[PDB]
């Protein structure tokens, strides 16, 4: 089950993580307060998922969800790019992420 | 911002109200400044949080006319609202 | 210069990090105030940077250098087993975050 | 204990207390403080209030002159000390 909760504050890290970048610059009232809320929403459901689960294979699955998601929610909401080269080099970026919180 | 009134106001403070828009257009500060229309010197200066639409103006001089503007973080919203007001 | 302030965002990530290991129940007065101001600055400094770079590579690029921080830092200053796995994934990582720089 | 250390009487008064104590080396600072007070014997409860841990002092009020007291200074935990009493008669 703390599996579960261990994705949901997971896809919670890409909610402020978009709701972040629709506030510009922390300026946007609604935005601004997502961006707050379903952070330490992602870190309280993080911290009850890891009480049971590996802190390695927690917090590799928790950052994993959240820098895809946002990469994915960002090509598709703020249109950002999709070039071969950058799909590239963010799969490099995401699994040494994810191998050096896997190997802690 | 739209929609700066001042709501009441006694000799020395004025109490402003402003529209904050609705739900997209809401920003998370607004910024104040007051000071006398004419000689100025400074502008007094504050911050109130975006949720609130009003404002409160003390310790001004009875008599003087102060103007009152209003910011939103960026320039990019929807310009600054300025009013007059003698108190 | 939106790169160089996610250096620093990242750079505050691992601080605060690792200083709330050293804070108690958020207890200790000096740790907890240090995770307070890298939080604050941590989270500041993403904010500013989302503004002009896609809310996919900020995240991922702030992610990875307090993930890369975290361990140039557990290997230095607390004697972390430094094994090949580990040199590789921080091998991916720069690559990853080099070459996203390089698709600006 | 470790912290909070040497809890003293600074200045006293029929009803109120100045009271201070040594925080400790920076690395013991902590958060903050909670002082509890009240008669050395019990006619009730106690009174309590707290104190951001940057202060090494704190002013107790409202006390019954003539009466022996108990001031006592916790930790946000036990994991840094014992907490120090004192008894003081007003
Ligand atoms: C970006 C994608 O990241 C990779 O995808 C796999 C996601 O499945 C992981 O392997 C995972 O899947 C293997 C099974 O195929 C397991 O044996 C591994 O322990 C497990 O880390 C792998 O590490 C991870 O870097
Ligand atoms: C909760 C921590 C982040 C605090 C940031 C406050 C948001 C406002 C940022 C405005 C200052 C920079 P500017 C004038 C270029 O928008
Ligand atoms: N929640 C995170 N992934 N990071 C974080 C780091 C610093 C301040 C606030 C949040």
């Amino acid at each position: 089950m703390a599996w579960l909760i261990l994705i949901i504050a997971g896809i919670f890290e890409v909610v402020w993580a978009i709701a972040l970048k629709y506030s510009n610059g922390f300026t946007r009232l609604i935005p601004s307060m997502i961006t707050l809320i379903g952070m330490l929403i992602s870190f309280y459901l993080l911290s009850q998922a890891t009480k049971t689960l590996p802190i390695g294979t927690a917090y590799a699955i928790w950052t994993g969800i959240g820098a895809l998601g946002a990469v994915i929610c960002g090509i598709i909401f703020f249109k950002e790019p999709l070039t071969a080269l950058r799909i590239v080099f963010m799969i490099l970026l995401l699994t040494g992420i994810i191998g050096l919180k896997a190997t802690s | 911002p739209t929609k700066l009134e001042v709501v009441a106001a006694t000799p020395t403070s004025l109490l402003i109200s402003w529209d904050a828009g609705h739900w997209w257009e809401w920003v998370t500060y607004y910024r104040i400044t007051y000071g006398e229309t004419g000689g100025n010197s400074p502008v007094q200066e504050f911050t109130v949080p975006g949720y609130s639409s009003t404002a409160t103006i003390s310790g001004l001089k009875p008599g003087v006319d102060y103007t009152i503007t209003v910011y939103a973080p960026t320039s990019d919203y929807g310009s600054p609202i300025s009013i007059n007001y003698r108190t």
